[PDB]
DNA sequence: ACCGTCATGATCATATTATTACGCCAGACAGGG
DNA sequence: CCCTGTCTGGCGTCCTCTCACCTATGATCATGACGGT
RNA sequence: UUUGAUUUGGUGAGAGG
């Protein structure tokens, strides 16, 4: 893919494959021409080192480099490491229907519910609002509904309070260490831009309010709503799993 | 006496220690280093002349040609700083060099060249430094940060404990050159001595001693003493000095002079040594077993056979003694190899050596350098002379030679940059002495071993690397061409030099983007001692000790200002008074305490000169002469604090502010905060944001004026005088006559910098703070900058705070703020965003910026003009159109008739699809400034011609006003001269004003001065002509731009972000907090006067997070506002100036022996009213850092106002209207808004774009992305029994494309159900494993 | 540092005292900011060794399990038995401490009511079922795990215990740091284990075994103290004896390894020749 | 020890999502190894129900119906 | 004003060298009593 | 031949946000501006 | 024999928790 401009930012594997093919074409031409022994030994040796650099770069002596002195990333370096496919795209994935903002207190809450802003609520619940709008009969095609929530008319906030009501969300503080760092709440809508989080629950998240941020995730399917209500609800986590001590201790 | 802006609002100052050295210019590291870099410097070093005289003359490959060096010169930059930041060029200056070519003849290189040629040549563009201390690289203002690295010279480290797992410590001696090959001597557990060169293979060390042409006899002559055995008639007698026998158990009965001295089985005592040296015993008797293992020194040869009796460095046996005894040798020289005194490390090393002469040693060194190739004696000589002994490849600096002589106890600190034989032999001698037990090893973190590079030295090194690449190129070309026909600009090319210096200033690890949202953040980012970068350590590797404050950071590097997180103690910040030495070390001032009296001379000590002497602490009490009033005084001797006597001290600290930096010396009451909270307070004080109307600190440290004036955000007056014209744009100073040049008549014009974009999207404004007709002095503020006020430094604003728990809304650290704060528009910060739009060049033709746009109607295009660009002033919303741009059509439907263009319409019928480039939302704003840049050749549209006429008109008016204003000053000079000497009182204004020279006046200084002013006037006329022509050229021309772009439109939105629940505010002590609820006015706790408190903090953060300084700051702020309320009461009642003079004098005396001592009897009844006009919103109070206002002074100042003594007012409630029990603490705290706002972090995504290689959502906020459901969250959902939640969390919601389209249809139809499928990134894993030789499959 | 910081924070710290304070606090910030990496990598290694282990049965059908005793280092009894055998299913049925009674049966979960009836009877130690003794192939049965810990009941068939266990060990990784003779305290009865002893001439029972454990059992039956007594120590007391609180009951010299005997008689120097085997070093300051 | 014990497993995806993937994939490749999934991280990789929580009934059903 | 000469920009394959300064901790390897 | 220094590889925390910066070249047909007739 | 809106990649530096 090209970046913003007129040039193509090429990957490292294209450099590796293009060198193996350049060398292989040279070696076929030299075996056509019947070059002497030392020429085709260097040619086959450069092909051997080119293939060995393509597969696992740098396991042989000092790794090849394109720009500028940094070595270029091979196939085994697309697998291994902290940034391979296992640890970066298969065990942990980036996730739709998710949000993130700064937390704040809101002590009026009951401990099964958390405050969630109206702007984040209308963005995370766009398909449920679309389905609700199409059920009533206010609009017809999907486009009309996307224009309605792009304009944010006076009738979609009642739709939003009718998609929130019994639908839990997974709040998550960013260094999750134990299982009490993902807990499911019921949203209460907030005029504002900050997640209001019930204070007792903070001692589970190790969350103070000095600039912290949390992510919200939406259980889409029906089994996931029931798992958020029946296993991961914040009323269900009142004892720490490491021992018998209560984790909703008043702080 | 006080300056005139110090009679506006004179800050009350506590403090006891009378200062003797004021705060220096805080940006002296950057400016002094880069002034050292680029300046015409004779006598060789330092600067660019060092590089140009060390890499030149380039002499050729024996072609008798030579390209030598004359001088250099930098021309003026083509662009000044403002045009450079607007357009986007480097701020560089062309480096003209005068190079000379000489060409020698045949058979005489000591003969005459036939022809020379000296000429000017262009090479590179080095970027200059602005007066603020910063660089402008590509329109973005960048700072190069000082590096802290290891000092060149010898270094005797000790690899303690860890190696060999037996406690036997090693000792290595790393010679650290400034440029060249390293050299590490070390030991091993077999106690052999091993050299190594640049961490390569290991050799025994004496192989280099043979390489310096030493025979083995000379080596043992150097590294050991001699023991003499004389064969005199009886048992091969011995010369004995008993100092070698200190504690050795003899093998026999040592007797002499017929007297038994030492018994067998005992050791020689010290008194037996005294007996033997008092009787002067020389020859003693040894047995045949005594020389059973003595090691001979030199070779003995038998004269008869011509053979070798015994080789050098060999133990002696019975047969070897029998051979050398009958050959005629009476003297036997051996060595003393003791257990404690002298080990035979050299002897075991020579026994491991296989080599025997100079040639074999040079062969083995040539073989360990370049492995597996035939050596030759010429190649080995050339390599070993080019490792250490050549001016080219090896160079200690002056710093290196100083450390290398000082750490070897030499005398002269001057020497050559190359090593020698004595140098390496002294390294091996000192290493053997450290192994023997005398002398000490050297620690690493001691600041006598950490040098500070800066901008000048690093730019010199990168420029030198560019020059050695270009000397490779010139050595290539010079002896491979026809001479004489070429000139020295066809040879040398400017590509590697400019590439090297542009890569260093462009992207290095130390040339970093300036954190500029605050004057404090500028002036503390420029003063930074980073340990990282090239030549230093790395964050994810090291370590433990370097992240720790050594005992010699006292007064050089600040101990409390450092970034917490992954790099603590590596991103150290330099202190206040800390200069930099001549060599590059750190030095700090002290006061020379002669035997009784503290003399007021300052005296700079380095890091190793501080250790030998003894330094008194800063705040030691002394009675008006310098005599220390105690007889035990707290001092520190050799890195260790203690209590010393009165007159064994040698130095005293200068001022008590010198341990800290300028980030953490604006914190009042710093001595009361625990160091963690002071660290977090200094770091958040760096992270502030400028508000709309910045107020002042009521409780400052007096350090605000140094940080404001000594930075570059205010408009400091250059020459004092009288203001003539104040405006929001410009300020005109008329220069006083006792400060004024004779020629160039002179009235200065300050063009202020109005609303423009900073780097952190703040609003760097300048407001004029002077009146009209007002006197100003030299060195004085005229225009306040961002977060300044009257020349002070006002970061946040000061508000009425109360410490009480209020109904849970301030639970952990939260802050609760009244609506009275947001109604007063007092945190309403102003941000500016830059939105760019380029007109690229693609296929089917170029793009269109015009407003004839498909798919849009009246409601979009009403906010655009007739040429696409939005108006200046149109207040837009999130998602309107700013620049209309149409080309996106792609290939929806391939053109039927190939390239049918000329048929239906003109060019084409809108391809196949059309959609005018419309923008996003999330932000409001008001378009304040539009720039249009045009690549030359492209047709300017009507709005680009409108901007061209506009800027032509502005620059025309501005230069014409330059001519008019300076002509007005010149005519005022003519009127001032013609007051005397042929004055015409009526005849002066009858004639036109341009002829004020031919009036009646003889040949005096006055007609000479009128001729000089006529010279100046005609110079201004012709200069105005040529400069207006050049400015029309600069406006009219195009600009060089990107490859294939037509025009760039830049639009500046100006958002005004107020405050809301979710922003981060914080004080200056570490009391953070997300503001949690913006209450109404009525709910606030008020007191029995009526005033509501503005902010309700939480008390519980004080005893755990030990920052007790904020409560003293609160009480002293309430005292300051009590004095301000009493001034407001005495002034609102229209009272005469006598009572105001009385009360202001009582509020300014009020203390112990202090420094301020002002009196209002020399302010003359009009300044006192204006000083009270400035004090009526509170009285500013200075509190210096460690010499601050004590508790009793705060109590006495709270007694001057009628406030309660304990600081606590009883407060009523707003809701219930009934009193809070146990009266609470109110006062004023100076709180800062930080730029971690909440409508920059909040984000939400239902369904956006998806990545290309792995079909997962994108990352970030600008890219409309989703939050990473990371690995530990997957573990936390495995830890419950949630199984379907995790299945849709990593198959449906994330990756599987058919799964998520089935999901979206099922959600908009009401059927909550998932069709699972497979992650597509697992198929990517299959293709990446399968693209190897591995065959992964899926069975069944 | 031998000179302290005599000034608190309400009085002002001067310059040197704040600089010593900054030594002490910079070390703590560097320790946390480098400790967190090892804490996170420890949680990663633990949840990838666990990773598989799922509660997959209801009874493995065994009679083996570890012997939970209260732990005692040598001071007062540190962690009581009710902290260690709370909610873990017993292996065989615990005998009441009197004589041969079925106090609790052999497969009962020990919740708080059972643990209170254990503390009333002062039960010595419980043989309880442990996860390492579980006979289940590929998983852990529901009894050999124990109580659910955040639910009051036994672990359900299914709940992943390896991951919650690995998180619960590695999660406190941040709070952890990174970088003569025996004097009795209470008053009770003596008991000796791993003991082979002999009475000396004076009467103090000396020990011919190195590994002897000296327990102090109370008047009720539980074990309240424990110590390790070396080979050849002078015990002031004997087996089964009652002592007073604070009375010294043990004595030895660790710098002199005793070569004490079992019987009496005369001493001969077998293979002890002065000059090669042993040496003559007449003492300087004493003469003996 | 725990890293030697999690890299010595009878499931090479479990021992490849963890530390060194080169050693484990060559050992599994030249042994011709097969991964009867049967654990938590194999099913987090391959994208299906965890055989612990709610999915233990699903894996009981699938293990019964073979 | 038309014709011829110097100058200057497109497309295109050719294939890799002159710094060092982590800290354990397993795991494999030549050396020697 | 069983200990043994020595060398080589392989680890080293999660989540987020802002900014800037991105290979040289060696060779030639054909277009393009300059000067003579 | 004619229905379609779709995609912004590595490297290095710095801050928040
Ligand atoms: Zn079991």
């Amino acid at each position: 893919v090209p970046l913003d401009g007129g040039r193509f930012a090429t990957s490292d594997l294209n450099d590796l494959y293009r060198r193996v093919i350049n060398r292989n074409n040279r070696l076929k031409r030299l075996l056509d021409l019947a070059a002497p022994d030392i020429i085709v030994r260097n040619e086959k040796r450069m092909l051997q080192e080119a293939v060995d650099a393509l597969l696992d770069n740098g396991r042989r002596g000092r790794a090849i480099t394109g720009s500028n002195k940094r070595p270029l990333k091979s196939l085994a370096d697309m697998i291994k490491g902290k940034q391979g496919r296992f640890r970066q795209n298969l065990l942990g994935k980036r996730v739709d229907y998710s949000g993130r903002s700064v937390i704040t207190v809101g002590p009026y809450l009951r401990l099964h519910q958390c405050g969630l802003p109206k702007k984040m609520a209308l963005e995370l619940f766009k398909p449920f609002i679309y389905g609700k709008l199409e059920l009533r009969g206010l609009a017809t095609t999907i486009k009309a509904a996307k224009k309605m929530v792009e304009r944010e008319e006076a009738v979609v906030w009642d739709i939003l309070d009718e998609v929130i009501r019994e639908h839990p969300v997974l709040l998550n503080r960013a260094p999750t260490l134990h299982r009490l760092g993902i807990q499911a709440f019921e949203p209460v809508l907030i005029e504002g831009k900050a997640i209001q989080l019930h204070p007792l629950v903070c001692a589970a998240y190790n969350a103070d309010f000095d600039g912290d941020q949390m992510a919200v995730h939406v259980p889409l399917t029906l089994e996931a709503q029931l798992e958020a209500r029946a296993l991961m609800m914040s009323t269900n986590n009142i004892l720490s799993p490491a021992n018998g001590e209560p984790i909703i201790v008043p702080s | 006496v006080y300056s005139y802006t110090e009679k506006k609002r004179i800050r009350k100052d506590f403090g006891k220690r009378p200062q003797v050295l004021d705060v220096p210019y805080l940006l002296s590291i950057q400016l002094d280093s880069f002034q050292k870099f680029i300046e015409q410097d004779p006598e060789g070093q330092y600067g660019l002349e060092a590089a140009f005289r060390s890499v030149f003359p380039i002499q050729s490959y024996s072609g008798n040609s030579e390209l030598q060096y004359v001088s250099y010169r930098l021309g003026e930059p083509v662009f000044d700083v403002q045009e450079c930041q607007i357009r986007g060029v480097t701020y560089s200056a062309p480096l003209r060099v005068k190079l000379r070519l000489v060409i020698y003849e045949r058979e005489a290189p000591e003969g005459t060249v036939k022809d020379i040629k000296e000429q000017e040549v262009y090479m590179g563009e080095i970027p200059l430094m602005t007066d603020n201390g910063t660089f402008v690289i590509n329109g973005t203002e960048r700072v190069i940060v000082s590096q802290l690295h290891r000092s060149p010279g010898v270094f005797f480290d000790s690899d303690k404990g860890k190696t060999h797992s037996s406690g036997k410590v090693l000792y290595n001696a790393r010679i650290i050159p400034y440029r060249g090959s390293w050299l590490d001597f070390e030991f091993d557990p077999k106690d052999n001595l091993f050299v190594r060169i640049d961490r390569r293979r290991k050799l025994p060390a004496t192989i280099i001693l043979r390489a310096l042409n030493y025979t083995t006899e000379q080596i043992l002559d150097l590294f050991f003493e001699k023991v003499i055995f004389e064969i005199r008639d009886n048992k091969l007698q011995m010369e004995l000095v008993p100092e070698r026998l200190r504690g050795e158990t003899a093998s026999f009965d040592i007797e002499a002079n017929g007297k038994v001295y030492v018994e067998k089985g005992r050791r020689i005592t010290a008194r037996h040594i005294r007996q033997l040296e008092k009787d002067d015993v020389k020859l003693i008797e040894v047995p045949v077993e005594y020389i059973a293992g003595k090691v001979v020194a030199k070779d003995y040869i038998d004269e008869s056979t011509g053979e070798l009796i015994c080789a050098a460095n060999m133990e002696l046996s019975l047969d070897l003694l029998a051979k050398l005894s009958q050959s005629g040798h009476k003297r036997i020289e051996t060595l003393f190899t003791n257990d404690l005194d002298h080990g035979p490390y050299i002897s075991e090393t020579l026994r491991v050596d296989p080599t025997n002469d100079r040639l074999s040693a040079l062969v083995e060194i040539y073989r360990m350098m370049r492995p597996g190739e035939p050596p030759t004696r010429e190649a080995a000589e050339s390599l070993f002379e080019n490792l250490f002994f050549s001016e080219d490849r090896y160079d200690l600096s002056a710093v290196g030679r100083m450390k290398f002589n000082r750490s070897l106890l030499r005398e002269e600190i001057e020497g050559s940059g190359i090593l020698s034989k004595d140098d390496i032999i002294d390294v091996m001698k000192k290493l053997i002495d450290i192994r023997n037990g005398k002398g000490e090893v050297d620690d690493i973190d001691h600041l006598g071993n950490r040098r500070i590079r800066s901008v000048g030295e690093m730019a010199e090194n990168q420029f030198r690397v560019g020059l050695v690449r270009v000397e490779r190129a010139v050595k290539e070309r010079l002896s491979l061409g026809d001479l004489d026909t070429l000139m020295p600009q066809d040879m040398i090319n400017a590509k590697p030099i400019s590439a090297a210096v542009k890569e260093f200033f462009g992207s290095s690890q130390l040339s970093q983007f300036m954190d500029q949202n605050n004057p404090l953040s500028e002036i503390t980012h420029k003063r930074r001692i980073s340990a990282l970068g090239p030549g230093g350590l790395t964050r994810e590797r090291a370590g433990f000790e370097v992240r720790d404050v050594h005992p010699t950071h006292y007064g050089r590097v600040c101990p409390i200002e450092t970034p917490e997180g992954p790099n603590i103690g590596l991103i150290n910040s330099l202190s206040v008074y800390a200069q930099t030495n001549e060599y590059g070390f750190l030095e700090t001032p002290y006061r020379k305490v002669t035997d009784g009296v503290v003399t007021d001379e300052i005296h700079y000590l380095s890091a190793i000169e501080e250790g030998n002497y003894v330094i008194a602490q800063a705040n030691s009490n002394l009675d008006e002469e310098g005599h220390f009033v105690e007889d035990l005084v707290t001092c520190r001797s050799k890195g260790e604090s203690s209590l010393f006597s009165r007159d064994q001290v040698d130095y005293m600290d200068v001022s008590t502010q010198q341990v800290v930096s300028v980030g953490a010396s604006l914190i009042p009451f710093l001595e009361h905060d625990d160091a963690n909270r002071a660290l977090m307070g200094a770091n958040m004080q760096r992270q502030a944001v400028p508000t709309l109307r910045a107020d002042k600190p009521l409780v400052g440290t007096g350090m605000e004026r140094a940080v404001a004036v000594d930075s570059g955000v205010t408009a400091v007056a250059k020459r004092g005088g009288v203001v003539q014209y104040v405006d929001a744009s410009r300020i005109v100073i008329k220069v006083n006559e006792d400060e004024m040049y004779p020629g160039e008549a002179g009235i200065d014009i300050y063009n202020l910098t109005k609303y423009t974009r900073s780097n952190q999207n703040t609003c760097i404004n300048q407001m004029p703070c002077v009146s009209l007709g007002e006197p100003v002095e030299r060195g004085d503020v005229l225009a306040d900058g961002p977060s300044t006020d009257l020349g002070e430094l006002a970061l946040g604003q000061n508000m009425r705070v109360a410490f009480m728990p209020w109904n849970g809304y301030n639970f952990e650290d939260s802050i609760l703020v009244s609506e009275r704060v947001v109604q007063e528009d007092r945190f309403t910060t102003i941000h500016i965003q830059e939105l760019a739009c380029v007109s690229r060049d693609t296929k089917l033709g170029p793009e269109e910026i015009t407003a004839d746009i498909p798919n849009v109607g009246e409601a979009a295009l009403s906010k655009l003009d007739e040429s696409g660009i939005v108006y200046i002033g149109a207040e837009v919303t999130g998602g309107d159109i700013l620049v209309g741009k149409v080309t996106p059509k792609g290939e929806t439907q391939l053109t039927p008739e190939e390239k049918l263009l000329r048929a239906i319409f003109g060019e084409k019928a809108s391809d196949v699809k059309d959609s005018s480039l419309r923008v996003p939302n999330g932000v409001s704003g008001t378009v304040i400034d539009v720039q249009v840049f045009t690549r030359d050749g492209v047709e300017k549209d009507k709005r680009a011609l409108e901007i061209e006429e506009m800027q032509l008109k502005q620059a025309k008016k501005d230069l014409s006003e330059e001519l008019q204003i300076l002509e007005a000053g010149l005519f005022s000079r003519i009127r001032a001269v013609l007051v005397a000497g042929g004055v015409e009182a009526e005849k002066l204004d009858k004639l036109p004003r341009d002829r004020w020279l031919e009036l009646g006046l003889t040949d005096e200084e006055k007609q000479n001065q009128l001729e000089q002013l006529a010279e100046q006037y005609d110079e201004l006329k012709h200069e105005f002509e040529k400069k207006l022509e050049a400015k029309r050229r600069k406006i009219t021309q195009g600009d060089d731009l990107a490859p294939g772009v037509l025009k760039i439109v830049k639009v500046y939105l100006a958002v005004k972000r107020r405050i809301q629940p979710g922003d981060k505010m914080a004080g200056r002590h570490g009391n953070k907090g997300v503001i949690s609820k913006i209450n109404p006015i009525e709910d606030m706790p008020y007191d029995e006067n009526g005033t509501p408190v503005d902010i309700v903090l939480n008390p519980l953060g004080v005893p755990s997070r030990m920052n007790i300084g904020q409560i003293l700051e609160t009480h002293l702020g309430m005292a300051a506002k009590g004095i301000g309320d009493k001034i407001n009461a005495m002034l609102k009642q229209q009272q005469e100036v006598a009572k105001l003079r009385e009360f202001i004098q009582r509020a300014y005396d009020l203390g112990a022996d202090v420094r301020q001592k002002v009196d209002l009897s020399t302010f003359s009844d009009e300044e006192v009213m204006r000083l009270a006009e400035n004090l009526r919103k509170g009285m500013p109070i200075a509190t210096p850092v460690f010499d601050g206002a004590k508790e009793a002074e705060i109590k006495e100042l709270l007694k001057l106002g009628d406030l309660p003594t304990s600081g606590q007012i009883r407060l009523y409630d707003g809701r219930t209207g009934e009193q809070f029990e146990r009266p609470v603490t109110v006062g004023y705290m100076y709180m800062l808004k930080l730029n971690h706002l909440v409508d920059d972090k909040m984000h939400a995504r239902s369904t956006g774009s998806y990545s290309l290689v792995t079909q997962q959502p994108l990352g970030g906020k600008a890219q409309f992305g989703g939050q990473r459901f990371g690995e530990m969250e997957v573990w936390a959902l495995e830890a419950y029994g949630a199984a379907y939640t995790l299945q849709e969390m990593l198959t449906v919601k994330s990756d599987d494309v058919n799964g998520r389209t089935k999901m979206y249809k099922n959600i908009v139809d009401g059927n909550h159900q998932m069709e699972p499928g497979m992650p597509e990134s697992f198929n990517v894993l299959l293709k990446e494993i399968r693209s190897l030789g591995i065959n992964i499959e899926l069975e069944d | 540092i031998e000179t302290p910081i005599t000034a608190n924070f309400r009085e002002g710290l001067n310059v040197l005292q704040y600089f010593i304070s900054t030594h002490g606090a910079r070390k703590g910030l560097a320790d946390t900011a480098l400790k967190t990496a090892n804490s996170g990598y420890l949680t990663r290694r633990l949840v990838d060794v666990a990773q598989d282990l799922v509660v997959t049965e209801d009874d493995c059908g065994t009679h083996e399990g570890i012997m939970m005793t209260p732990v005692i280092e040598g001071g007062d009894v540190k962690e009581p038995l009710r902290d260690r055998v709370l909610g873990r299913v017993t292996a065989e049925d615990v005998l009441k401490p009197g004589t041969a009674d079925i106090l609790v049966p052999r497969n009962t979960l020990l919740h708080e009511q059972w643990c209170d009836l254990l503390e009333e009877n002062s039960v010595d130690a419980v043989k309880v079922r442990s996860v390492v003794s579980c006979d289940t192939d590929f998983g852990v049965c529901a009894h050999c795990y124990g109580r659910d810990l955040a639910r009051g009941h036994i672990i359900n068939k299914g709940e992943a215990i390896g991951v919650i266990a690995a998180q619960s060990i590695g999660e406190p990784g941040t709070q952890l740091t990174m970088r003569s003779s025996i004097q009795v305290k209470n008053k009770g009865s003596i008991k000796l284990s791993n003991v082979k002893s002999v009475v000396n001439s004076s009467g103090k029972l000396v020990i011919t075994s190195r590994n002897t454990e000296l327990k102090l059992i109370d008047e009720f039956g539980r074990t309240k103290e424990s110590y390790k007594v070396p080979y050849g120590a002078v015990l002031a007391k004997g087996d089964g004896e009652q002592v007073a609180g604070g009375e010294t009951v043990a004595n030895w010299d660790p710098h002199t390894m005793p070569v004490i005997t079992e019987v009496s008689g005369f001493v001969r120097f077998t293979d002890m020749i002065d000059g090669q085997t042993i040496t003559r070093q007449t003492d300087e300051l004493t003469g003996l | 020890g725990i890293t030697k014990a999690s890299l010595a497993t009878e499931s090479f995806i479990s021992a490849a999502s963890f530390q060194e993937t080169t050693r484990v994939l060559t050992e599994a490749a030249v042994a011709g190894k097969r991964d009867e999934l049967r654990g938590l991280k194999e099913n987090v990789i391959v994208g299906r129900l965890i055989p612990a929580g709610t999915g233990y009934a699903y894996h009981q059903d699938r293990m019964r119906r073979r």
